[PDB]
RNA sequence: UAAAUAUAGUUUAAAAACAUCAGAUUGUGAAUCUGACAACAGAGGCUUACGACCCCUUAUUUACCCC
């Protein structure tokens, strides 16, 4: 098209643009549809790179000093085989978590309501959560609902796992969580809720929205557990942290780990370690 | 050779009786499937041939088995191998603090009742019919075998029903044998697996893919066919007797 | 230290519940003898002083050892331990060909309850009653101690019930410890041997002088002081869960 | 099946490992006799025919066995089955009080190096050459089949270096199971009991006759041919893997 | 009560030896730590006090055992208890079809010798000396108690060597304690799991704490004092023979 | 209404460290290797550009509630 021409002027007056960029790149500047969406999105790959550069060069300084080392220079039990060992001692614990596990439902539900970059995120996120339930010494029984088979978080979610997706200890269904669960053992966790959560519940089935909203819409997930008469509940954070600065939605890695901690007769205290410390100026 | 035996298969009109049924009439064996009456085993005993017929029972019960193992000598007029492959599970712990969830009574009573009381309720009324036998040339006048788990000797968490009622199957076959070794009849056990049945299907798919993947070799569940091999197997051996088989292609169960 | 333990002992009216039970007091613990109310256990709990009450009950009802948990609770605050000893036995074959007698239905039934459906009725409620405590510095809330059999192992002959229902208890011994192991609750077994309870002193004095003769040392019948001592090493020991102990002098039986 | 398998057979000559030959062979597979020069291994394979050769090792010896693997290659082509059944027995009591006799250190040591290293040295090297196999349609590389004893689980008096031996087999089975699941070789034990092996008959008559009747059923000693058939029945069944199989009529030895 | 006994503790210089000899020493007992000369094993015995004395030798020499014992009869008198806790463990492959690399014959070897080969050493002439001794009111001359591992039931990866050596160990309690049992010498084992002993303590804590979590309950690594205290149990009751305890928090390894 | 503020795994600094995901049968620095991810609240602009500056939205905190 013409944006490849286009682009080209762009480098000359040094706007902060990477070197290289690659044709699927291109598709993702025609969504771009202002100056300023442009500048933002060349300021990302130009960034992109340079940690690649930065970290790389770092790569053959740190294999060139692995082999200058080398060149320089019993009876045990075990064979060294733990990274394997504890890979196989937590897919035991997830095949019990599946049949025996207190559900937690990551909702789905929210592609409508993010951008591209937003839905990335929410995909990472969403791996730093599983990974975490994963090592737990009582990990969850994770529900993906509203999981649209060919939806973008799908996609995302199986290019991150690739095979690994089809092996997840996690049940991922198209179905709602209403249709899984009684609706009365249903608590829908937003910071939006009236009702601040005092205990942890072993008989509810907590729901926890993966909607990264940078782009800030409040209510949304609260409406979502309004239009089916849920129940919600928010984090105690006003009442245990002397809050200071930022947004009092926490992130999905950062839920899961409160509630981890939670289950595990963990207090209060305990359980919003996890708050980022920006945020607040400590426990009152 | 088991060509011209009579094998009364309990739990045949599916899985691990199934897989012997077929194999054991292929080998040139007459076969009685012990089913209950919704098992669909009519259907499965007519496409095996004419020497197969289902016999409605419960195992549970004095008067099924006693139907059926009568439906049976009428038949085929003797008894020389009964399988005991019947046999039902419920996941449930013990007891879990967080839910404050007891494991029911029923729950571990019906398991009981299937599994171990229904195996020694087949295996006490098919010694009586196959005490009836002339013994052959090694005198001996019956096979039986029976159906434990790995669960006998590493039952998982929420397996402990099943795994006192296999235990069970485990600890009755030496004395048993022992009791019936004046007459001839030869009682073995195995205890299979992670098998294709299901008892295992009924799991979540993913959980059977990963069971299936820590199989050591070969990694995957057990077929039933493998099954109805060893049970070929014991029956032409005259020298297994009083003996636990694990067949499990080599896997301990974790928690 | 058992010292301050609160101890249920299932058929502590008599032979190795007994000895447990007197042992434990002893050695500073209290105990609840839980066992019918014929037993006569009342007089036993009298005779032990005020760290011993009875409980009569029986095992193979919810509600009966309820009702005792219940009283465990009331006198003593929590249970820290559960001894199953309570067990009966029969002596039939499973089919005698001479006399065309067949074992009943109802006998393997009746052992099944009361040895093994009994004792998980007990650990299930128990460890109900276990998972209040606070865990100790250890994080242990309790120890559950069952009573298997040496015929788990090698049955004798007429011996089909009872090696059931201890096979039963030794199957599903891992199962539960592995159930309880979150709670903290430690699931042990013990395979006594042949011991100088009640009934195998009652014997004939025949059977009962070749058969302690048969242990190879000591050349006698296990001591129920000796099954009580080995039930304090358990407690005792915060590292033995899961497993099955023999305590038989190294006999091994016959057919 | 076993047609066209390579089969190598250690203590082919004679016993256990010559009915195994005898069997395969006659099945359509190809043996290789792995015995010592003085045992006559030469007019077995002779005798057998043109699918079995013999080759002349000690199993204690890594040249010697090396050497025999390098024959079953250059004749055969390839090794699929092993299959271990070389081994001697002492009878020596550990410690004699009346007659101040100690069992000598060299016998327990001979005893571990021809039934315990020796299985081990065969099994480390064979896997070598199984590894070299194309995987089969089931990912299979070979089967590797050794002979513990039921002296690994009841040893009798005087047994005490041969128990210690077959302990050793049946405790390493699993390990090598698991080592060798990757490469798609199964490892799996049989633990005969009374054979009639020139080894059982070198006992006084009166012993052997008795031990006959010792056996529940069938009241006899072991057919070589019996280990044969459950050799095979190993090698066919696929998913058999990591287990001690007790060939014994049921017997427990005594003391 | 162990007060007045003699212990002759293999390996008695670390771990559980050293630990079994703190607690026996404590409880009034005397000590002969038998360790190898290169060990701290004089700094221990004169850390425990005047009932402990450091016996110099190698396990798999006669005559360093033989010097040893003469020790013990000089300095206490007698020999009422053995502890084998001597060995060594090595983790090798069988074979590797990726590197092409086969277990040694040598590490094998050398494993089977001090673990197998080095524990029949010291019973069989410890049975020698406490075969002098005067039998006490039961009739008991001594007690031997033999260190064996989970790893003989469920040997992992690369434990072949290992379980072989402890399966052997196994196999050979039930024979010995036949064999001793007319001289009224108790043999026991025991099968302790994963246990703080420096070997694993010196791992990576990483390693630590992943195998900590992998015992279900106590979940952390055995004490050695835990093993200590379960041997005086073994010391103190008379009925325990033959018998084989699993001291491992209930664990199962996994491949 | 006003003023400061806002790091979407965390913290530090004005780009790192710690983390995360996939692969690994690791001979005990795997203390590693190969990949994946890389967005300082959001939107729109200005400017040679800047994280600068100018705007609007949302959110947080502290004051203040009608002139
Ligand atoms: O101009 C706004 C707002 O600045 C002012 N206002 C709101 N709350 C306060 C307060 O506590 N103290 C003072 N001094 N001034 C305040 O009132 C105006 C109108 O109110 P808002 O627009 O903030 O609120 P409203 O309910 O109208 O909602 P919306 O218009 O924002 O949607
Ligand atoms: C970052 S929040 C999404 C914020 C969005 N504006 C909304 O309406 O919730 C991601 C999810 O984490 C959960 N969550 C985040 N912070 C929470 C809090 N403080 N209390 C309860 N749930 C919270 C909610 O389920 C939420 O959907
Ligand atoms: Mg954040």
């Amino acid at each position: 098209a013409a944006t490849r021409e286009f682009i080209e002027m762009w480098r000359l007056l040094g706007r902060e643009v990477p070197e290289h960029i690659t044709e699927e790149e291109l598709k993702t500047l025609m969504e771009c549809v202002s100056n300023t969406a442009k500048k933002k999105y060349l300021k990302y790959l130009y960034t992109k790179e340079k940690v690649k550069k930065a970290r790389q060069i770092k790569k053959e300084m740190k294999a060139a000093a692995r082999e200058e080392a080398k060149n320089i220079k019993k009876n045990f039990l075990f064979l060294r085989l733990w990274d394997r060992n504890m890979d196989i001692a937590m897919g035991w614990k997830g095949a019990q978590a599946m049949q025996f596990g207190q559900p937690l439902v990551f909702d789905m539900a929210y592609e409508n309501y993010m951008k591209r970059k937003e839905l990335q995120n929410t995909v990472s996120q969403l791996l730093e959560s599983e990974g975490w339930n994963r090592r737990n010494v009582d990990p969850f029984h994770i529900y993906f609902c509203n999981l649209k088979i060919d939806g973008a978080l799908h996609r995302e979610l199986v290019k991150r796992y690739q095979e690994k997706w089809d092996k997840l200890l996690l049940t991922s269904t198209e179905k709602s969580h209403v249709d899984l669960f009684p609706k009365d053992s249903i608590i829908y966790l937003t910071a939006d809720s009236p009702n601040v959560m005092t205990t942890f519940r072993h008989d509810k089935v907590y729901v926890i929205g993966s909607f990264v909203d940078k782009s800030m819409q409040p209510g949304t997930s609260l409406a979502k557990a309004k239009r089916l008469n849920l129940a919600t509940e928010c984090l105690p954070l006003d009442k245990y942290l002397q809050w200071e600065i930022g947004n009092k939605n926490l992130t999905l890695d950062q839920m899961i780990r409160i509630l981890l901690c939670l289950k595990n007769n963990g207090n209060w205290q305990e359980a919003l370690q996890f708050v980022p410390k920006r945020k607040h100026t400590g426990f009152l | 050779s088991v060509k011209g035996l009579v094998a009364v298969i309990t739990g045949g009109a599916s899985g691990l009786g199934l897989a012997t049924a077929e194999r054991l009439v292929g080998q040139g064996a007459s076969a009685v499937l012990l089913d209950l009456p919704n098992s669909g085993g009519e259907a499965q005993a007519k496409k095996l041939g004419n020497n197969c017929v289902f016999a409605p029972a419960d195992v549970t019960s004095e008067k099924d088995v006693q139907t059926a193992l009568a439906l049976a000598k009428g038949k085929f007029g003797r008894v020389d191998v009964a399988v005991n492959c019947a046999g039902i599970a419920v996941a449930s712990k013990t007891y879990n603090l967080k839910k404050g969830q007891t494991h029911t009574l029923e729950d571990f009573q019906r398991v009981l009742d299937v599994n171990l009381m229904g195996t020694f309720n087949v295996i006490r009324l098919v010694a009586g019919e196959m005490g009836q036998n002339e013994p052959d040339q090694g005198g001996q006048r019956g096979v039986i075998i029976n159906t434990a788990s790995v669960a006998a000797f590493e039952g998982q968490v929420g397996q402990a029903a099943y795994s006192a009622s296999k235990g069970g199957i485990v600890g009755m076959t030496l004395p048993i044998a022992r009791d019936l070794a004046p007459i001839g009849i030869r009682v073995m056990t195995i205890a299979p697996g992670l098998f294709g049945t299901p008892l295992l299907t009924s799991l979540p798919e993913k959980v059977c893919n990963f069971l299936a993947s820590q199989v050591p070799f070969p990694s995957r569940l057990g077929d039933p066919a493998e099954y109805a091999h060893l049970v070929q197997a014991i029956i032409e051996n005259p020298f297994l007797n009083g003996e636990v088989i694990r067949l499990d292609g080599a896997i301990r169960m974790q928690p």
